[PDB]
């Protein structure tokens, strides 16, 4: 926290509910499917975790 | 009297190679005709095909009916006679002893001696008795020895490794120390599956299509070194690990990871599991059990 | 999660319109299993309990 880092925006309530799988499919980056997650030099696998 | 485990002694063999395949070309050509340098040779040799387990192969069905005599004496000297003297062109350049053998083999004799029983320098005539006795001792199950031979001859600065299935099948029968046929064969896929020709057939391979031998040999007897269990979701754990998936023979070894793991909705899982992979494995060229047995063992368990 | 989606790739390669019955025992049999156990690792995730 900075003296010369002023916010403007003020979060002001918040509410509670439960996400559709509609706006989960839109927002996601990647769909996982692969269980295993490293290949045999250490990077991740594609479509994994 | 038995095969050199060395490169074979050099100039000599590889021009008569040139003359071999060069006249090889000249006649061949010209034979086409009437039907109408290193890199000689290597287009030359180029342009051509490169109740028990049998890896059966491809019988006789679906291959053209004849051919009625194309050579008659005449017709042959016809396309022998020139291509002759084209040689009689380089043939000049070549040695007189290798000139002698190009006049033997074009007339057809066959030479008497081999590129070994003809082959001249110190340390690779020892090298050849070295890798001599290493194959005679293993042979004679003279395993120790054979060991000696072994270490003595990966020493020596020329040898790279076709040695291998010598020393899988020795530390295999050896039992005696050290760190044993399966982890030199881990080993052997471990330092060659990565960017990390004469000499080879299929039994040593490169890792861009199928290298064969070694590693089915090495998964089949891991797989026999669970039958010393009853570590297996660590052969199929690396068996899992590496995409080279023109397999399908590691399909079925992991189905029957799972069958050997379901020997409880746990073991449901795993009989759901062998269940899968016994299709993904007729994904490829099939390993079959009439299968309906694999489902009837399944049924033994679904009790 | 692949495994369901091979239940149901092999569950269409029905007819059975030919097909014999009781097959339909069996696949039920398969997908109970396989909705049991996710809903148990669910279950779990919220959950141990
Ligand atoms: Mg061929």
């Amino acid at each position: 926290m900075d003296i010369s880092k002023p916010v403007g925006s003020e979060i002001t309530s918040v509410d509670f509910g439960i996400l559709t799988a509609k706006e989960i499919r839109n927002l996601s980056a990647k769909q996982i499917t692969n269980p295993t997650v490293l290949d045999n030099l250490g990077h991740p696998v594609s479509g994994g975790l | 009297m038995f095969e050199v485990p060395i490169t074979l002694t050099n100039r000599k063999f590889a021009q008569r190679r040139k003359l071999k395949y060069q006249y090889i070309n000249y006649i061949s050509r010209r034979f086409d005709r009437i039907s109408k340098q290193q890199k000689k040779r290597r287009r030359e040799r180029h342009w051509r095909s490169v109740s028990f387990e049998i890896w059966r192969t491809v019988s006789s069905q679906n291959k053209q009916p004849i051919n009625k005599q194309k050579m008659t004496y005449h017709n042959f000297k016809k396309i022998e006679k020139i291509p002759l003297r084209k040689m009689e062109i380089p043939l000049l350049h070549c040695t007189k002893e290798n000139k002698l053998y190009f006049q033997s083999i074009s007339r057809g004799l066959e030479p008497l001696k081999t590129s070994t029983s003809e082959v001249r320098n110190y340390r690779t005539r020892h090298i050849v008795t070295l890798t001599d006795l290493l194959h005679l001792n293993v042979s004679r199950h003279n395993w120790s020895l054979a060991y000696k031979i072994f270490a003595t001859l990966i020493r020596i600065p020329g040898v790279q490794i076709k040695s291998l299935w010598g020393i899988g099948v020795e530390i295999l029968d050896n039992l005696s120390n050290s760190s044993s046929g399966l982890d030199f064969l881990q080993w052997m896929c471990q330092i060659y599956s990565s960017k990390s020709r004469s000499i080879v057939p299929p039994f040593q391979t490169g890792s861009r299509t199928h290298t064969a031998k070694f590693a089915i040999t090495y998964l089949w007897s891991s797989l026999i070194n669970c039958q010393k269990s009853m570590l297996i979701d660590k052969i199929s754990e690396w068996v899992l690990t590496p995409p080279f998936m023109e397999d399908a023979e590691v399909w079925f070894i992991y189905a029957s990871c799972h069958l050997l793991k379901a020997d409880i909705n746990q073991v449901i899982k795993h009989i759901h599991y062998v269940r899968t992979f016994l299709k993904i494995c007729l994904d490829k060229g099939g390993f079959a059990v009439p299968s309906r047995l694999i489902e009837n063992q399944l049924k033994s368990f679904e009790s | 999660s692949l495994l369901i989606r091979d239940l149901n790739d092999d569950l269409s390669k029905l007819q059975k319109d030919k097909v014999s019955l009781e097959d339909r025992r069996v696949i039920f049999s398969r997908l109970m299993n396989a909705f049991v156990t996710i809903q148990n690792d669910v279950n779990a995730f919220i959950d141990s309990t």
